[PDB]
């Protein structure tokens, strides 16, 4: 009887996979206008392709430079500061 | 990426404009690399710059001895 809340958010998640698309996370910076918001909402409902309404949130963290990581599920694309990462070829060659 | 790009190639040229060679080693690379160098000549020989050498040896001198047969 101590795990209840234990087995009820996990029927939440399992139920909402019948509807529901396991969100994304856009994680770069302060909140920007809402042309670039409307653009990506209408590029990822382009991606799932199984007629579902995605959810999505966005989280501010400063420490990436310019860029901004994007997950989709499990998929996680990159384009942030380890582009600056990648600058041991003028080292490591 | 590539206006990232070539913001590393800006940094790059203004490193290639020097007049007092190293700004960030100081006195610590220099006391370095010539302590380094003399510790690494030390194990490999004293030779000068433009110094040719030149010599000779001598061979052994072919003595004989006495023998008396017949």
């Amino acid at each position: 009887l101590s795990s209840t809340p234990g087995v009820i958010s996990a029927f939440s998640t399992m139920m909402s996979v019948h509807r529901g698309e396991v969100p994304c996370s856009v994680t770069t910076a302060s909140p920007l206008d809402e042309a670039t918001l409307t653009e990506l909402k209408t590029v990822l409902k382009s991606f799932l392709s199984k007629g579902q309404i995605l959810k999505l949130e966005v989280k501010v963290d400063p420490s990436i430079m310019g860029g901004m990581i994007v997950r989709i599920g499990e998929k996680y694309v990159d384009m942030s500061a380890k582009t600056k990462i990648q600058k041991l070829s003028r080292a490591m060659r | 990426v590539q206006k990232l790009f070539v913001d590393k190639i800006r940094e790059y040229r203004t490193k290639r404009q020097t007049s007092g060679g190293p700004v960030d080693a100081g006195p610590e690379y220099q006391q370095d690399l010539d302590r380094e160098l003399f510790k690494l000549k030390q194990m490999y020989g004293k030779a000068d710059m433009n110094t040719f050498p030149n010599f000779t040896f001598e061979d052994p001198k072919f003595e004989a001895v006495e023998k008396p047969q017949s």
